[PDB]
C-alpha cells in the first residue's frame, strides 16, 4: 500500500505516441517526395530525463579517465 | 579437539553454563569468573586463550535471565543482584575522589569493572562510571610520568625481574 | 528579482550558535583536558557542500579505474613483488581508516564548540570514504590482478601472522582507547601529520616505479583530504592550550603517542618499501630522516610551541634504534613466511648491490644469510627447510613486545638488542625498549594482548594455517610463499611434513 | 621537460620489459572475488557488502568477529576498544545488518551532492520568478523565522545524539548506517538556516541571526518538553543502541514526523509558502531512507535474532515505554502553537485525524515489530489536552 | 590470455621505444589553447566557448563566417544549406550570442540527470510517507488529471515549434541554446504525464491514459485559444527567429507563466497538493534559465546590434504585436476555468492582481527591451473579459 513507488521512462513513453494531435496545418515545412507513416514506432523508449542520465554516466568515465589517469 | 576458535575447553564451558537456569546462580558465576580469569590481578592465567570468549557466553546467560526476572523500572535501575545501580556508581566515585595515590585509584577502577560489568550493572550507569573513574585514574598516573626511574618503578609495581639485558 | 542563492559560508557563519548550554551538556568519555566551547574550525563546510566536493573527486578516480586503466590492463602489468606488497599496504591502511572513523566520532563527542564538533564530523565521513577507498584497491587487484589470494581475503587471513597485531596497536587501538586527547595525538598530531600524509604520497611513487597505476589513482585522491584532518589535530591542541591541566599532561601524552607510532612504522614501512619492490625510489634511512626529524619534529612541532608543545623526549632514542630496524625485521618476516597472506622474495643480485651501496656492511650480514638459506632450499618445497629452523638451530629466539607487538630477536639484531623480561602474578612479559616497559609497568591492565606463540603454543604449523583459511581456491596450495615465481608453490602438505610446533620463547628463562 | 623526469613501470620500455618477464603465464588463483567469504544477503554479493563487511577488527568474543585475542591497547582501567559492555542488546552476529539502500561512501555523497546542486538551482529560480510575492507576511516573519527556525535545534540535537554511536557500534555495517543517519540530521538543520538566510536576501526586513529562533527554543514554551526530551536522548544516554532506537523508532518517528509533516508540511502551502516544503521534502525523503535501516537492524536482525529474539524485544519494548512518555510530553506542549495561528487556519477536527495518521503509522512501522501494545485512542487524547 | 594479443604503443616496450625515438625535443608551438582566436565574452575564454564557437562551417557571406565559397551541395532549386534568407533579422555576426549559463552538452545532461534521480527519490519518499492522504479528491481528479494534464499538449506544441530552428539556426551557439530550450519543454510535458502515471500507482482508480486530458485540449473551451496559438506558432511560422522570439518572449512569457505560476503553482497548495508544485518548480527553473539565453540573443545581440539595432527592434516589435493578441485571447478563454473551481477558492481581486504580476514582469523583462509600448491596465482589462 505505502510501498516506495516511482515511474520509469518506459511507463511514460507508453503514452508518447498520443502527444501529437491533428489540425489542418500539421505538416512538414520541408519539400519531399515521400510520405512518412503517421503511426511509425521507435525502437528505444526514452524520455528527456532518462536520456540525460545515460549520457551523463558515459561522460563520467570518459572525462574522468582523460583528466586524471591518462593525463598523469 | 584443539583450536583457536573451537576447542574442547570452550565446549566444556558451553555445557557448564547451559546447565545454569537461575539469575542469582548465573550471576554469581560471572562475578567469580571475572575474578579468576580477567585483568592483571586475575587468580590465574590458565584460560588466557579462551576467557574473553567464555565470558561473553556467560554474560549472555546472565542477560537473558535478568530480562525475564526484572520488571521495567528494575532492569533500568537495578543490578543483577538487586542493589541500586545509582547508589553503587555514586559510591565508587566518592571513593575515587577519595584516593591518596594512583596505586589506590587503579584498584578502585579495576575492581569496579570486575564487579559491575554488564549484564550486572546497567550499561548506562556503567559507562557513566567508566567516564568518571577513568578521568581521575588518568589524572593521578600521568602526573610526573617520567620521574620514577625504571629500577624504582619496577619495585613499586612489585614485579619479579627475571632478566635484564642492555648494551 | 535577480537569481539568488546561499552557499556554505553564509550558513556556517551561524553554526557555532546551534549549541545551547544546559546541565548535562558534556562529554561521555574520560579525559583530563577541557576543550574550550568557543573553539573555531579552519574550514567552513556544511553537510551538502562536503558531499559535493567529495563526489567530484570520486568521478575522476572511478572513471579512470573502470575505463582507461582497465583498458590498458593496469591491474596485471605490475611487478610481482609489488602486487603482493599492496595486499598489505592497502588492507592494513584500511583498518587505520576504519578506526579513524570511531576515533573522530569520539572526538566530536569531546568538543563543546559546535564548530570544532563540525570539524571532527567532517573527518568521520572522510575516514569512511578512505576505508572504502583502500577496500577498492584490494578489490580491484583481486578482480583484475596476477594473484587474487590475499587481496581477496586480507580481512580474515591477516589474522594468521604477527605483523598484523602491531598494526592494530598503532592504527586501531592507539586511535580509540585512552584519554580522548591521547587518542587525538596518536591519530592526528602524530599518526597523520608525521606518517600517513607523507606515506600516502610516497606509496604512489614506489607504486608508479613498479608499474602500478591503480594505487596512485586512489591514494592521490585520499591525499586531498588529509590537510583538513591535520587542521583538526592542530585545533585540538588549541582547544586545550588554556586549561591548566594541559601544562601537566600534554607533553607526556604526545611523547607516548610519538613512540607508539614510530615503533611500528619505522621498521615496517622501510621493510615494505625496500624489500617489497623491484625498482627502488629512495633509501629509507634518508626518507625516515626527512619525515620524522626534519619535517615533523622540526617544522610541524615548532608551530605548536606557543601552545606549550615540546619536541618528543624519546626522539633521539628513536633515531638510534632506527638505522637497521627494518632490515632486522625482514629476516624475521621471511623466516616466518608461512604465517603471512602474501608471497615474499629474496634480494636478487642487483638489489644486494643496491643495499650494500646504501647500507655499507649490509651484505656481510643479511646477504650472506639469505644466500645460505637459498642454497639450502628455502624456495624449493622439497627441501623441507624454512628459515625458522635456522633460528632455532643457531639458538636465536624471537620475542614479541607485550606493548607494541613488534617482533624482535635481540640475539641476531644489528640494531637494538636490549631485552627486559618480567613476571607478574603468574604471567611473563617481554620488552624491547625503555619506553614501552614504562607504559606497561604504569598501565598493566591496558596491555594484556596475547602473542602468537602464546596462542599457537603446542600447535603444529600446518593446522593453524588450515584453521584460519590460509589457502588458495584449490584448498591445497598456500596463500603465502617463500618466492614470487609462478611454479613450485608450497602446499599444506609441504608444511605438514616439516612438523614445526610453536613454542613460547619466554619459558626458556624457567 | 615535455617527457617528464619520472619513469613509470607501465610505460618505460626497459622497466616494462623486466616487469613482463617476471609475470606468471596466468593468474595464480581463479578466485578473483574480493570478500567471497562473506555471506550474501541477496542473490549475489554486492559491492556494498564486499567493500564493507569485516573492515572492523572484532575478535570472536564480540558476536561474529573473525579475529582472535584481546585488543593490543585498552583504556586506563582495562576498558576494551570495543565490547559487548557498551550495549544492553545481544546478537548472534553484529555483521548481519544491511542498509537496504546499500549505501557505502560513494553513492551516499553522489546523492547528497545532486540534491545540493538542485537546491542551488531551485533557489536561483524562485528568486528570479519573484514567487516570494505570493507568501503571507505573518507566516513568514513569525512562523518560519521563529517556530520553524527553532525546530533546527531539535534536529541539531538529534544529530549530536549519534556521536557516541559513532564510537561504540560493534560492526562496520552498523557504523556506516548510524553515521549517515546523524549526518543527514545535521544536513536538515543547516537547511533550515539556509532558508532563513535566503529570505534575508530577498526580503529587505529579514534578519538571519539565530537569536529569535534560538530564544524560542531555549526559553519558549511550545518546544519546552521537546527540548528536555532531546537533551535526555543525547547526554543522558550512554547506550549506543538505546540511543539510535529511541531517537529514530520513537521520538523523531512521533513528535518529529508531526512537527514536519502534520504542521509545517501541511499548513505552509495554505499560506502560499512552497519555499519551506522544498526543504521539508528532503527531510522526509531522508526520514524514509533511514527508517529502512533502523528496521533491518532493530527488527530483522536484533528483534528477530535466532538466539536473542525475546531478550531484545523485551529490552526494546522497555525502551519504547521509557521514551514514549517524554515524547508525548513534547507533542502536548507543541499544541500550544495552534493558538498562535490566525483565526481560521485549522480546526480541531483536522489536527486530530493528523495525529492519528502519525500514531497509526508509528504503530505499523515500529511498535508492532516488537509487540509493544500501543493504544492509538489514548495517545491522541493525551496529546490533544495541550490545545490552548 | 592474461596479457592479450593486442600490442599498444603506450605500454608495448618495442613499439613505445620507436615512438619515443621519433618525438621532438619540445612542442612545435607553445600556443596550447584550442580556440585561442575566439573573442572572449568574459575574462578568459571558457571551455564552453572553446568547444563550441565556429563548429558551424559558415562562410563569410553569412554574418561572422570564417570560411569562403558556396556550399558544395544545395537543395533542388538552389536553396543554400544555411542562409540569410531563412530569417528577417540581421546582425554583424551570428556567433556573438553566449548562453549566460555556458551550457555545452556535458553540463546540460549532468544537471538534468541530477534532477531525474532526485525526482525518483522524492517520489519514493512521497509515496512511502503517504502524503497523498491530505490531497483534496476533487482537485486531484478534476484539476490535475484533466486541466494540468491538458497543459502537457501545450508544452508539447512549443517543443515542436523548435523543429525548424534546429535545422535553420545560423550558428553553433544559437543552435545549442535553441536545442536546449526545446528539450526542456518536452521534458516538462513528459514530467506532467509522469505525475499522472505516479498518481495511478498510489491512488486506485486513477486512470493515467491521456484520453481525457487530450480531449480537453482538442475540444474544451478553457484551452481553445491557447491551442489555436500554439498550432500557429509551431506550423504557421517558417522564420526560426520569429518562432523562438514569439514563443519565449511573448506567448510563454504571458500565457505560460500565468497558467504555471498564477494558477496551478498558486492554488495547488490550497488543496493540500505538494506533488504538482514539485514539478512546477523544475518548469520554472527551466523557464528562468531559458530567459537569460533568450534575452542575450534577442536583446543583447540582435536588439542592441551596432548596425541593425533599430531595424531589429522594429521587427521584434512587429512580431510582439502579432502574437500578443492571440496570447491575450488565450488568457481570456482560460479565465473561464476559475468558474469551475469550488466556491471561495479565489476572487476577482486575487486574479486581477496575479494578472498584473505576469504583465509587469513581462513588460520589465521583455516588452521594455525593444521599446514596445504596452499598456498594462488595457491588457489586463481585455483578459478579465473572459471572467465568467
Ligand atoms: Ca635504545
Ligand atoms: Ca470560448
Ligand atoms: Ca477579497
Ligand atoms: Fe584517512
Ligand atoms: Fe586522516
Ligand atoms: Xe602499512
Ligand atoms: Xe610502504
Ligand atoms: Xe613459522
Ligand atoms: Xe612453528
Ligand atoms: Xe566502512
Amino acid at each position: 500500500n505505502r510501498a516506495p513507488t516511482s515511474v520509469n521512462a518506459q511507463e511514460v513513453h507508453r503514452w508518447l505516441q498520443s502527444f501529437n494531435w491533428d489540425f489542418k496545418n500539421n505538416r512538414t515545412k520541408y519539400a519531399t517526395k515521400y510520405k512518412m507513416a503517421n503511426e511509425t514506432k521507435e525502437q528505444f523508449k526514452l524520455i528527456a530525463k532518462e536520456y540525460a542520465r545515460m549520457e551523463a554516466v558515459k561522460d563520467e568515465r570518459q572525462f574522468g579517465s582523460l583528466q586524471d589517469a591518462l593525463t598523469r | 579437539k584443539l583450536g583457536i576458535h573451537s576447542n574442547d575447553t570452550r565446549d566444556a564451558w558451553v555445557n557448564k553454563i547451559a546447565q545454569l537456569n537461575t539469575l542469582e546462580k548465573a550471576a554469581e558465576m560471572l562475578k567469580q569468573f571475572r575474578m579468576d580469569h580477567t585483568t592483571p590481578f586475575r587468580n590465574s592465567y590458565e584460560l588466557d586463550n579462551d576467557y574473553l570468549w567464555i565470558e561473553a557466553k556467560l554474560e549472555e546467560k546472565v542477560a537473558v535471565l535478568k530480562a525475564r526476572a526484572f520488571n521495567e523500572v528494575d532492569f533500568r535501575h537495578k543490578t543483577a543482584f538487586g542493589e541500586d545501580a545509582k547508589s553503587v556508581l555514586d559510591g565508587t566515585v566518592a571513593k575515587m575522589n577519595a584516593a591518596k595515590d594512583k596505586w589506590e585509584a587503579e584498584k578502585i577502577h579495576i575492581g569496579f569493572r570486575q564487579a559491575y560489568k554488564p549484564p550486572i550493572m546497567p550499561v548506562n550507569y556503567f559507562l557513566d562510571g567508566e567516564r568518571q573513574l577513568g578521568t581521575r585514574l588518568m589524572e593521578l598516573r600521568n602526573l610526573n610520568y617520567y620521574d620514577t626511574p625504571l629500577e624504582e618503578l619496577r619495585k613499586q609495581r612489585g614485579v619479579r625481574v627475571v632478566h635484564l639485558q642492555s648494551p | 528579482r535577480a537569481p539568488t542563492s546561499v552557499n556554505a559560508q553564509e550558513v556556517h557563519r551561524w553554526l557555532q550558535s546551534f549549541n545551547w548550554d544546559f546541565k548535562n551538556n558534556r562529554t561521555k568519555y574520560a579525559t583530563k583536558y577541557k576543550m574550550a566551547n568557543e573553539t573555531k574550525e579552519q574550514f567552513k563546510l556544511i553537510a551538502k557542500e562536503y558531499a559535493r566536493m567529495e563526489a567530484v573527486k570520486d568521478e575522476r578516480q572511478f572513471g579512470s579505474l573502470q575505463d582507461a586503466l582497465t583498458r590498458l590492463n593496469a591491474g596485471v602489468r605490475v611487478h610481482p613483488k609489488w602486487n603482493e606488497t599492496m595486499k598489505v599496504v592497502s588492507n592494513f591502511l584500511e583498518v587505520g581508516e576504519y578506526n579513524a572513523i570511531a576515533a573522530t566520532g569520539m572526538l566530536w563527542d569531546s568538543a563543546q564548540a559546535a564548530e570544532q564538533k563540525n570539524g571532527y564530523l567532517a573527518q568521520v565521513l572522510d575516514e569512511i570514504r578512505h576505508t572504502h577507498q583502500c577496500a577498492y584497491v584490494n578489490y580491484y587487484f583481486a578482480k583484475n590482478g596476477q594473484d587474487p589470494a590475499g587481496h581477496n581475503d586480507a580481512r580474515r587471513t591477516r589474522t594468521i601472522g604477527p605483523l598484523w597485531k602491531g598494526m592494530k596497536r598503532v592504527f586501531s587501538d592507539g586511535f580509540i582507547s585512552g584519554d580522548a586527547v591521547e587518542c587525538s595525538l596518536n591519530l592526528q598530531l602524530v599518526g597523520e601529520a608525521c606518517f600517513t600524509n607523507p606515506l600516502i604520497v610516497a606509496v604512489t611513487e614506489w607504486a608508479a616505479a613498479n608499474g602500478d597505476e591503480i594505487t596512485p589513482t586512489v591514494f592521490l585522491s585520499i591525499e586531498t583530504d588529509e590537510l583538513r584532518h591535520m587542521a583538526n589535530g592542530y585545533q585540538t591542541v588549541v582547544s586545550i592550550a588554556n586549561d591548566p591541566a594541559s601544562a601537566k599532561y600534554l607533553n607526556t601524552d604526545l611523547n607516548n603517542a610519538f613512540w607508539t607510532q614510530q615503533k611500528y612504522f619505522t621498521p615496517v614501512l622501510g621493510m615494505l618499501f625496500e624489500y617489497g619492490s623491484k625498482f627502488k625510489v629512495e633509501p629509507w634511512v634518508k626518507t625516515w630522516d626527512r619525515w620524522v626529524y626534519e619535517d615533523w619534529g622540526g617544522i610541524w612541532i615548532g608551530r605548536l610551541g606557543k601552545y606549550g608543545v615540546e619536541s618528543p623526549r624519546s626522539l633521539k632514542d628513536a633515531k638510534q634504534d632506527a638505522y637497521w630496524a627494518h632490515h632486522d625485521l625482514y629476516l624475521l618476516a621471511y623466516a616466518l613466511w608461512p604465517t603471512g597472506f602474501f608471497r615474499l622474495a629474496l634480494p636478487d643480485q642487483e638489489e644486494m648491490e643496491w643495499f650494500e651501496a646504501n647500507y655499507p656492511g649490509w651484505y656481510d650480514h643479511y646477504g650472506k644469510i639469505y644466500e645460505e638459506w637459498r642454497a639450502r632450499g628455502c624456495e624449493d618445497p622439497s627441501s623441507g627447510f624454512i628459515p625458522l629452523m635456522w633460528f632455532i638451530e643457531n639458538n636465536h629466539p624471537i620475542y614479541i613486545d607485550r606493548v607494541s607487538q613488534v617482533p624482535f630477536c635481540p640475539s641476531l639484531a644489528k640494531g637494538a638488542s636490549t631485552l627486559r623480561v618480567h613476571e607478574y602474578n603468574g604471567e611473563m612479559h617481554t620488552f624491547s625498549d625503555q619506553w614501552g616497559e614504562r607504559m606497561w609497568l604504569a598501565e598493566p591492565e591496558r596491555y594484556e594482548c596475547q602473542n602468537i606463540f602464546e596462542q599457537y603454543e603446542g600447535r603444529e604449523l600446518s593446522e593453524v594455517i588450515a584453521e584460519l583459511h590460509g589457502l588458495r581456491s584449490d584448498g591445497k596450495t598456500l596463500i603465502a610463499q617463500p618466492h614470487v615465481r609462478g611454479d613450485k608453490l608450497w602446499t599444506l602438505d609441504d608444511i605438514k611434513r616439516l612438523n614445526c610446533v610453536f613454542k613460547n620463547p619466554v619459558k626458556a628463562f624457567n | 621537460s615535455m617527457l617528464g623526469e619520472r619513469r613509470r613501470g607501465l610505460t618505460d620500455p626497459e622497466m616494462a620489459a623486466v616487469i613482463l618477464k617476471a609475470l606468471p603465464e596466468a593468474p595464480l588463483d581463479g578466485n578473483n572475488k574480493m570478500g567471497y567469504f562473506v555471506t550474501p544477503r541477496w542473490k549475489r554479493l554486492t559491492e556494498y557488502e564486499a567493500l564493507t563487511v569485516y573492515a572492523q577488527p572484532n575478535a570472536d568474543w564480540i558476536a561474529g568477529g573473525l579475529d582472535w585475542g584481546d585488543w593490543t591497547q585498552k583504556f586506563h582501567g582495562g576498558r576494551p576498544s570495543w565490547g559487548n559492555e557498551t550495549t544492553e542488546l545481544r546478537t548472534v552476529d553484529w555483521f548481519k545488518h544491511r542498509d537496504p539502500l546499500r549505501r557505502w561512501h560513494a553513492p551516499y555523497v553522489k546523492d547528497k551532492a545532486e540534491e545540493w546542486r538542485y537546491t542551488d538551482r531551485f533557489l536561483q529560480g524562485y528568486s528570479a520568478d519573484g514567487q516570494i510575492r505570493a507568501m503571507n507576511p505573518t507566516w513568514r516573519d513569525e512562523f518560519i523565522n521563529r517556530y520553524w527556525g527553532a525546530f533546527l535545534f531539535n534536529e541539531y540535537g538529534l544529530f549530536n545524539a549519534h556521536s557516541q554511536g559513532a564510537r561504540e557500534a560493534l560492526s562496520d555495517v552498523t557504523r556506516v548506517s548510524l553515521a549517515f543517519w546523524g549526518f543527514d540530521k545535521i544536513d536538515i538543520a543547516q537547511m533550515i538556516q539556509l532558508e532563513r538566510g535566503f529570505l534575508a536576501k530577498i526580503v529587505p526586513g529579514f534578519d538571519e541571526s539565530t537569536a529569535v529562533p534560538k530564544a524560542e527554543w531555549t526559553n519558549g514554551e511550545v518546544y519546552k518538553s521537546a527540548r528536555l526530551a532531546v537533551e535526555g536522548l543525547w547526554q543522558e544516554v550512554f547506550d549506543w543502541n538505546e540511543s539510535a532506537f529511541s531517537v529514530h523508532a520513537v521520538y523523531d518517528a512521533l513528535f518529529g514526523q508531526f512537527v514536519r509533516r502534520e504542521f509545517f508540511q501541511r499548513l505552509a502551502p495554505r499560506f502560499g509558502d512552497n519555499l519551506t516544503p522544498f526543504f521539508i521534502n528532503q527531510a522526509q525523503t531522508y526520514f524514509q531512507i533511514a527508517k529502512q535501516g533502523v528496521q533491518d537492524l532493530y527488527y530483522n536482525c536484533l528483534g528477530d535474532d535466532p538466539e536473542f529474539s525475546d531478550y531484545n524485544r523485551t529490552v526494546m519494548r522497555n525502551w519504547t515505554g521509557k521514551w514514549l512518555e517524554p515524547t508525548i510530553a513534547a507533542l502536548r506542549d507543541f499544541m500550544g502553537l495552534f493558538a498562535k495561528l490566525p483565526a481560521g487556519t485549522t480546526d480541531k477536527e483536522e489536527i486530530t485525524a493528523s495525529l492519528y495518521r502519525v500514531v497509526d503509522d508509528w504503530i505499523e512501522d515500529y511498535a508492532s515489530r516488537i509487540d509493544f501494545k500501543a493504544d492509538r485512542d489514548q495517545i491522541v487524547k493525551a496529546v490533544l489536552a495541550g490545545l490552548k
